[PDB]
Formats: structure tokens, C-alpha cells, sequence
């Protein structure tokens, strides 16, 4: 019997990233349950300033029993439900190759252009034929989304959502 | 923490005696077994003179000793 | 303010006292969350010290608490524990209108008088229990000087509270431990002026007895057949004078 | 028994973004109940002026009871259903950058075509050619919609729906 | 028994934006029902010069009863359903908005034009390209409504509509 809501310890150890979706475990390290595991995983927020995490398979240890109380986590020491991780992984590569394919797209055309107005023919050359498909090819992949990743060795609270036997 | 201090050293851990026999014949006053003459005064633990602890995970934050009786310093308080 | 009302009531025409309504409002909403907190660790951690710190004074002086509660010196001759003797003095009850009932001398008896192994001291009734929590489970922590201070000095008091709760449960310990001696000593009174029943044991014995593999020599059955209690003759009861 | 729509007080403790949906606990420490608590969620407005929380999940001590009354919360020391935090997140990122991309575009352009009236030529090809797609993708990610976020150590009042038993 | 389209009088204390539905309560002070409750919610009307409050929910105390009487409410010293707010919120950051990015179209468009009869340049090139998106998004922007929120200290008359028991 666990009262609706109450809030408890756990400490995470298996680090997992935000793309390709697996279980995770849990251990409660005090409390009443004391050495508990949970099982559980994450879902995909619709941008990347946060990440909540799934737990719905608890198991107390003694008896052959494993319970389903599905609950959520929240961070100890800051209260807010986000990831303590970084996210600003896939802005640069991606703004660094669409400004590359452009700036080389303009430097053919524009001093192939203003030759009325050999080497820099060479450069018109090489920046004029590979900026077009490398800027289709960027324009293709700039809509990657940056991953989140949770950490291997953060405590974590717990709430619950509903009661147990 | 040497127990032969000022004198020749360890020897062997008489275990009949549970304590150390210095390279002069004297016992030292350290002692080497679980088994062995102490002189407790002081005691840890709670639900003392009684069943000890009953295992119940208890719903309640109180506590019971398995003779029945119920101590409110190892329960909590509200 | 409300001391000089009629005045307060006038000063509170003007808007002032109005918003300084609401910026206490917000202390007056979030001083009860971390206040019940601090009363709790100050609670736990006080009664746990002050635990600690009776239960060293207690071991201080552990001799003389065996030279006054001495029970060895009070078995009785088969390993007998004495009974448990209670009494009052001029006892009245008003049931209702028209009905009273006094009474002038009254005696219960408690616990029964039984066999026993060991005379029971008294670590059994006045020691107490000493496990320090080291582990703060505190979740809200203050932010500014004032939440310091306030969580400061509600700890301290939560300290007192400790203090206090541990004294009085000191105290029904004493109360428990000190009747049953008195109820011992009543009973002893009481029996040498002939006014309670002494109990009575049977003892049989059978000679060598078992089977080809088990045997026993000198086979011994103690009983208890009578019981301690209160004769009611008026004639029977010893008074005595002193000089 | 719960009389229709009274007030009641709480303290919040998860602090939470108006971005992914997620479940907040309040505890209420004066009234009638004491130290029940009480789980729900949020919504999203048309306009960024405030947020409301949709409290159903309330659960009280002393019998294992879980009632289902479900009412908001009104902010104190304002009296309104707003939110203490910012709203200004999202204007000078994608403004600027639509600014900027625009004045790229503009500046090969123009310096392209005034010649008649080499590094400085350069400067045309950058401007030139980044403009376009950085414009695009502007106009992209021009509308995203601008957050709020409660915070973790403010209190607030309850205002009820229906009653209960 | 409640007369059919009688005058109680009653004091708002949520104050809320016409802007997200939801329970607004008054509370009766005087007359036969005295501390009685009343919840309501809004409606949007076409033209923000005034506004209405439905209120449905009424709640007296003494039984465990919830009556469903609906009606709405006039103001005191007005005598009218106007609303105590402002009505000017959004007219100057549209007019702003759009008239600055016309004139910016026109100003890089013919002075790019008038060069026929380098920093002016430049001022052709922001002007002329920073002009047409600003003037599609705000084009895209410029109906958005004038809101009104109500005051959390304003006290009310209410009239009946239909009769209760």
C-alpha cells in the first residue's frame, strides 16, 4: 500500500540517447522499498529544451512479484522535469554547410559574371559546379533534429500517479 | 596502533585468549578475535530487551517490537 | 491596526494598508511549507541527542539502581515472582442523582504471581533506544536571509520539542518501573500483617523412569495450586502497634 | 462535503514548461484537508498573456480514497490566471535572423548590379547567395509560437468547480 | 423562490483576460442570499466595446444543493454592459509594423531606380530587401483582435433572467 503521489528516491545508471529508444532501469536506494528496480522508457518531446522519462515496470525485491505502477521522475535539486544534458549539437555542422554550398554557388556565378566588368577562373571552377548539389544536398539534411542524452550516474526523485496493492 | 610498541613485535594471535603475544612474553592489550573478554557499557540497535525488529513493511511510520510493544523514538513523529 | 480599532478601521480608508495587504500575502502563503519541515528535522534530530545523552547519564550511575531495585532480594523460596498489589484511599463515585457510593479502603490485585527464571532489572524498563538518523531527508531549502532565519530558529524549536517528548516518555518509564516495585513491597506489607493469602506449591517426585534408550534419575513435578488472594473473614486480620 | 467553488491554498514545487505536457503535484496546508495533495496537468492558449492548470487528481490521508474533483488554480497577489515569468522569448531570434538574411540577399544583389554606375565582388558572392536559403528557412521557422514556464517555489489559491463527499 | 429578472448585488475578485474560457466566481453580499456563490464563464463579443459574463452556476449555502440558475450582469454607475478595460492594445504595433516595412520596400525599390537621373547603396540594399517579408508576415499579422481583460477589484449588479424555487 503506497499513498497516491508521494515522492521517493531512485539513482539512474544506464545512459541512453534520444533517438534510438530502449529500456531503462532504476534502483530505489532508501525509503520503505529499499533496493527496488524499474524498468521503463523515454518518449520524444516536440523540441528539444526538455526530456521526461517513462517508468511503468516496478519490481520490489524477496517475492516472484513485478508490479505495473507507471509513474513519471522529476530532477532533485533543480524541481524542474527537463535533462540535465547538452543540446545544441546539430545547429553549427548544418548552418556551417549550408553557408559553404552558398558562398561557393555565388562565387562561381558572380566572378564568372563580372569578367567583362586562369587560377580564378579555376576557383569560378571548382565553387560554381560544387555549391548546387552540396546546397540541395544541405537543404535535404538541415532538418535533422538535435538528440538529447540522459546521464549515467544522476539521482533522480520520483513521483507517483497511482496507487499500489 | 602498534601493539608491541617499545618492545619486539608480533608473534601469533592466541585465539584461546583472542589477543597477541609480544616477542616479550606479555599479552598486549589489543586483541585479535570476535571471541574475547570486552567490556560493553553502551549498545546500539533499537527495540532492545524484546523480539528485536518485526520485518512488516508497515504502511504506518511506526515500528514493533515482536513482543508486542511499540517504541515512538524508533518510530517517528508527527 | 486592530488595538486602537475605530482608529485602525479609519486609517484603512486609504489604499495603502491595501497593498501592503498583498505583499505579506505571499510570506503569509509561503511560510507554512518549509516551517513543518524544519519542526520535523528539529524533532528527529533533538530527540535523538537528547536520547542518546539521558541514555549515557542512565549508564552513569548504574549501581545504585540495582541497590534499591533489588527483586532478588524479594523472590519468594520456589523461584516465585510475588504479585502485583494495588490500592486506594477513600474512594467515592457519584453515579446520578439519589446514589452515591463510598468506600473507604480498596485493593486490586494486577498481575499474578507466577514462576520465574531470573530476577528481571530494570534495563527492561527505564533503557530506551539510541539510532541516530544521518540522512537530512529535506526537500525545500531557503533562499533568502529571512527563510534562514526563520528555518534557524523553527529547528530550534523542533531541538526543544525533542527534548521535551524524550522527558516525558522518561518519565512514564519511572512511573511504570516504581509502581511495580511499590505493588511488590504491598504485597510483602501486606502478607506479614495476615491480610492476603500466601501461595501454596505441591512438589511430587517418581523414581528412575524412561525407556531402554532415554533415562531420567531424579524425576521432580513442581506445581502451583493456590494462588495468592484476599481472605474476607472479619475476625482473621492481624493489626500491629509500633514504638 | 465540499461546498460549490471555495477557495483553498497550495504550495508548487515542479517547476514545468508550457512546451510538453506533464504531470504537477500541489500540497495543501491550510483549510479543511490538510496535507492532501493533488495532481494534474496544463493547457496552451491562443496568446502568450497567461496559463491555466487543470487540477482533477486530488487524493487525501486517511482512508484509501481517490476523489476526481476537478478545478483550476488562481494565482495570488494578482488575482488572475496568469503566469509569473517571461514572454518576450521568441521575438529577436527570428526577427533578426529574417533581417539578416533579407539584407544578405539585398546586398549581392544590388552591389551585383550597380558595377556599371574584387574583395568588395566577394562580398557580393557571400551576401549573395547565403541570403536566399537563410530566407527561406526564416520564413520556415518564422512561427514558433513563444513559451511560459512556472516556476518551482510559488504558492498559489485553488477556486473549485463541483462538490464531493 | 427568486422573482423573474430581480437586482442582487455581488463583488469580482478573479480578474481574467476575454481570451481562455473558464470559471469566474462572485460572491452575493447582501439581500436574501447572503454569501451565496456564483460561477460563470465569458463569450467573445464581435466588436470589443463592451463585453458579457454568462453566470450559471449558483450556490447557496445551508443544504447540499447546486441550482442552475442563468443570468448575466450590469455595472454599477454605468448602468450598462460595458467593461471596465482598455480598448486601444493593438492598433499602433500593427499600423507600425506594416507602415515600416512599406516604407522600406519603397525606399531601396526607387532608389534603386533613381540611380540612373556606395553607403546610399547600401541603404537600398536593406531597406529594399528587408521590406518584403516584414510586409507578408505583418499582412499576415495585422487582424489580430483587440483584446479586454476584466479588474479583479470591481463590483457588480446582477439581473435575473427565469425564476427558482
Amino acid at each position: 500500500i503506497i499513498k497516491t503521489g508521494d515522492i521517493m528516491f531512485a539513482v539512474l545508471d544506464t545512459s541512453v540517447n534520444s533517438d534510438e529508444p530502449g529500456p531503462i532501469l532504476a534502483t530505489i536506494v532508501t525509503g520503505k522499498l529499499k533496493g527496488s528496480k524499474l524498468i521503463g522508457s523515454f518518449n520524444l518531446p516536440s523540441n528539444a529544451d526538455k526530456m521526461v522519462i517513462t517508468f511503468n515496470t516496478m519490481s520490489i525485491p524477496g517475492a516472484e512479484k513485478t508490479i505495473s505502477i507507471s509513474a513519471y521522475a522529476i530532477d532533485p535539486n533543480t524541481a524542474r522535469t527537463a535533462l540535465a544534458s547538452r543540446t545544441n549539437h546539430h545547429y553549427l555542422m548544418r548552418y556551417g554547410s549550408l553557408f559553404a554550398s552558398s558562398f561557393l554557388q555565388g562565387f562561381g556565378n558572380a566572378f564568372q559574371s563580372a569578367n567583362t566588368t586562369s587560377t580564378l577562373e579555376n576557383a569560378v571552377i571548382g565553387l560554381a559546379t560544387v555549391g548546387k548539389a552540396w546546397s540541395q544536398q544541405a537543404q535535404q539534411l538541415f532538418n535533422t533534429p538535435t538528440t538529447v542524452e540522459v546521464y549515467s550516474g544522476t539521482g533522480l526523485g520520483i513521483l507517483f500517479t497511482q496507487d499500489v496493492t | 596502533d602498534g601493539c608491541c610498541s617499545k618492545m619486539g613485535g608480533i608473534n601469533y594471535c592466541d585465539s584461546s585468549a583472542g589477543r597477541l603475544v609480544c616477542n616479550n612474553g606479555f599479552y598486549s592489550t589489543c586483541y585479535c578475535t570476535r571471541h574475547a573478554v570486552m567490556d560493553l557499557q553502551f549498545l546500539m540497535g533499537c527495540c532492545l530487551w524484546h523480539g528485536g525488529v518485526y520485518p512488516q513493511l508497515n504502511s504506518s511510520g511506526l515500528v514493533v517490537c515482536n513482543d508486542g510493544y511499540v517504541s515512538e523514538e524508533c518510530s517517528l513523529q508527527k | 491596526g486592530d488595538t486602537g480599532s475605530l482608529a485602525g478601521l479609519q486609517a484603512m480608508a486609504d489604499s495603502k494598508y491595501t497593498r501592503a495587504q498583498k505583499k505579506q500575502k505571499m510570506g503569509k502563503i509561503r511560510e507554512m511549507a518549509l516551517k513543518e519541515t524544519a519542526l520535523s528535522v528539529g524533532a528527529q534530530a533533538g530527540l535523538a541527542w537528547r536520547a542518546k545523552i539521558i541514555d549515557e547519564q542512565l549508564n552513569k550511575q548504574a549501581r545504585n539502581l540495582d541497590a534499591i531495585y533489588d527483586f532478588n532480594s524479594l523472590v519468594l523460596e520456589h523461584n516465585i515472582l510475588p504479585p502485583v498489589l494495588l490500592e486506594g484511599r477513600n474512594t467515592l463515585n457519584l453515579a446520578d442523582a439519589q446514589s452515591i457510593r463510598i468506600s473507604d479502603r480498596t485493593y486490586k490485585v494486577a498481575k499474578q504471581a507466577h514462576f520465574i527464571t531470573t530476577p528481571p532489572t530494570w534495563r527492561q524498563y527505564l533503557w530506551m533506544d539510541y539510532v541516530k538518523p544521518e540522512a537530512p531527508n529535506v526537500t525545500l531549502l531557503p533562499k533568502t536571509k529571512a527563510e534562514k532565519e526563520i528555518w534557524c530558529i523553527y529547528t530550534e524549536r523542533g531541538w526543544k520539542n525533542g527534548i521535551d517528548q524524550a522527558n516525558t516518555i522518561l518519565e512514564e518509564n519511572i512511573a511504570r518501573i516504581k509502581e511495580d516495585f511499590g505493588g511488590m513491597i504491598l504485597y510483602r506489607k501486606l502478607l506479614a500483617m495476615n491480610m492476603v493469602s500466601p501461595p501454596y506449591v505441591s512438589h511430587t517426585d517418581l523414581g528412575v523412569t524412561g525407556d531402554g534408550s532415554e533415562i531420567h534419575i531424579d524425576d521432580r513435578v513442581l506445581r502451583i495450586t493456590a494462588l495468592p488472594e484476599l481472605n474476607v473473614n472479619s475476625a482473621e486480620w492481624r493489626a500491629a502497634v509500633a514504638k
